[PDB]
RNA sequence: GAGUACGGUAGAGGGUGGUGGAAUUUCCUGUGUAGCGGUGAAAUGCGUAGAUAUAGGAAGGAACACCAGUGGCGAAGGCGACCACCUGGACUGAUACUGACACUGAGGUGCGAAAGCGUGGGGAGCAAACAGGAUUAGAUACCCUGGUAGUCCACGCCGUAAACGAUGUCGACUAGCCGUUGGGAUCGAUCUUAGUGGCGCAGCUAACGCGAUAAGUCGACCGCCUGGGGAGUACGGCCGCAAGGUUAAAACUCAAAUGAAUUGACGGGGGCCCGCACAAGCGGUGGAGCAUGUGGUUUAAUUCGAAGCAACGCGAAGA
């Protein structure tokens, strides 16, 4: 979420560095996850669906 | 009618889903001027585009140039569009970029967010 | 068309001037297949241009179309609940078509003795830009900046 | 079979105190100005009485991102900040010990999400009721701006849930393959245990499907069902402060109600493709006058028929 400037490179490489750092931080995901309250039933349902999708992907890898 | 000089101030971006607010202060956080996409004549649906963010940022920078401000430390806060528009648009006014920081407040557990929208 | 197999025919039958844009303007001004009527009307208009204008009339013609062609065009797209408009760069071939159509349709609305001297009047007006066709062109052009927000 | 003694592991298992950081809100102060907020678009609302952004400070409440996992623990409900104290159970290794001390269980006895009730506290965010602004034919809703009980704590009550694996507890047998949690043994591999998942042979099933975590093959005990409504309702009994809970009918009425799967049709489901279907253009109808057909009215008759696209210059290529 913060990057320094040094050694007079063009103001595009640092921009892509900042973008990459922000998307490594995952700020957008967390700020989207706080827009509305998710009741726990929906949370367990989403986690179960993600788990079954992940296991299906891993099985289909062979 | 008085006049004062300042160098190496800080510019701030509040980029929400509906608007973006660009302000300029000194290192002590005292406002000099400010620009808002609402006051530029965008009014809602147009208010959200990154182009309006660029316009507001460049207007704020041009207003800041009167006091000098050869250096600018910029904070951005909020997930709205134009999170990157203002960063590029500030150089259009001829400013030296010293640090770009993201200060989006992340609740750890905190209060509870409002109810889900049923649309 | 979904298939996109429809090729285009090429027309080049300039009688005496041996140009290209002239014939397409002929087709634009031609109405109900009156090709010879279009011949004589446009040639009388060009004669009036030549007697009024010191230089040759073809470069005046192309300069007039240079000041009527719109660089960008606005086109409505509905976002699914709101009626927006989007500015887009005009296709290079489409520029000449818009130029010719606008110039003809604006020369049609003068109201003087005939449309030969109407065509001459807007050909000289568009030669620098004090006509009404240039007025519509600049209005459409400025609508783009009026809607630059969406663009993408 | 069951249990006891002895070492070692893992865990959001329970209870009582203390302590953390982030974030929201409110209040105070500083420069600075005219907008902020919100939406599909708006408006209500907040605004030079200086907001949001921003800097500094103060109080207060609640939840514990990242770890985090088909992961773990608990009889079930359920249990995620860190630390100490009190405490229950499970897993694992060898030896000794008790010598059937077991399983199930009508009655009864407890624990039991959320909402709710009583007394006393607290109250930041959220949010039934409610107020206003929208949308609409209406909108006592969905959407937006606020907002009270409640959500938080102590004690007491209430006994309910799609309280679900819609699958009672206990025990013994029956091909295999790929994960994973936490322990052992042998030489990364193999072997063996208690869980936790995905496939799958026999076998079972109306079918779906289950398949060593059986819905297979068998035993022990218990609970429950007998067409759909009426109805988990009435009356009586027993509980509760109340809300209500539990046990639990009949008259009357119908010839069905129901489960799984199949073909088609449909969808404000999805994916590909086509057509003057849109889009890009040109010229029209709807406005005026007249021709011609039809509907309606009148008449003695205005002779019959054709009626969304697929009737109306149509049978009629001649009243
Ligand atoms: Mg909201
Ligand atoms: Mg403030
Ligand atoms: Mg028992
Ligand atoms: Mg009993
Ligand atoms: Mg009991
Ligand atoms: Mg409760
Ligand atoms: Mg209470
Ligand atoms: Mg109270
Ligand atoms: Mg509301
Ligand atoms: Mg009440
Ligand atoms: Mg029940
Ligand atoms: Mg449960
Ligand atoms: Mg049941
Ligand atoms: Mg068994
Ligand atoms: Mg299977
Ligand atoms: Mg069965
Ligand atoms: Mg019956
Ligand atoms: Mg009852
Ligand atoms: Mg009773
Ligand atoms: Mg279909
Ligand atoms: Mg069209
Ligand atoms: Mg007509
Ligand atoms: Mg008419
Ligand atoms: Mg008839
Ligand atoms: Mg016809």
């Amino acid at each position: 979420p913060a990057v320094k400037v040094k050694e007079n490179e063009p103001f595009d490489v640092a921009l892509r560095r900042f973008k990459r750092s922000c998307e490594k931080a995952g700020v957008l995901a967390e700020v989207r996850s706080r827009e509305f309250y998710e009741k726990p039933t929906a949370e367990r349902k989403r986690k179960a669906a993600a788990a079954v999708k992940r296991h299906a992907k891993k099985v289909q890898r062979e | 009618k008085v006049k004062k000089t300042v160098v190496d101030g800080i510019a701030h971006i509040h980029a929400s889903f509906n608007n973006t607010i660009v302000t300029i202060t000194d290192r002590q956080g005292n406002a000099l001027s400010w620009a808002t996409s609402g006051g530029s004549g965008f009014r809602g649906s147009r208010k959200s585009t990154p182009f309006a963010a660029q316009v507001a940022a460049e207007r704020a920078g041009q207003a800041a140039l009167e006091y000098g401000l050869k250096n600018l430390d910029v904070n951005v806060k909020g997930p709205g569009p134009g999170r990157e528009s203002a960063v590029r648009a500030l150089n259009a006014c001829g400013y030296k970029i010293a640090s770009i920081t993201d200060v989006t407040p992340i609740p750890h557990n905190g209060c509870r967010p409002p109810k889900k929208r049923r649309v | 068309p979904r298939r996109r197999v429809a090729a285009k025919r090429e027309v080049l039958a300039d009688p005496k001037y041996g140009s290209q844009i002239l014939a397409k303007f002929m087709n634009h001004v031609m109405e109900s297949g009156k090709k010879a009527v279009a011949e004589r009307i446009v040639y009388g208009a060009l004669d009036k241009v030549k007697e009024r204008g010191k230089a040759d009339p073809l470069e005046t013609f192309e300069k007039a179309l240079d000041a009527i062609a719109p660089l960008v065009e606005v086109k409505s797209r509905r976002v699914g609940g709101a009626t927006y408009q989007v500015p887009v760069e005009v296709r290079p071939s489409r520029r000449n078509a818009l130029a010719m159509r606008w110039l003809v349709d604006f020369a049609r609305k003068r109201g003087e003795k005939s449309m030969a001297l109407r065509l001459a009047g807007e050909l000289l007006d568009a030669a620098e830009g004090k006509g009404a066709a240039v007025k519509k062109r600049e209005d459409v052009h400025r609508m783009a900046e009026a809607n630059k927000a969406f663009s993408h």
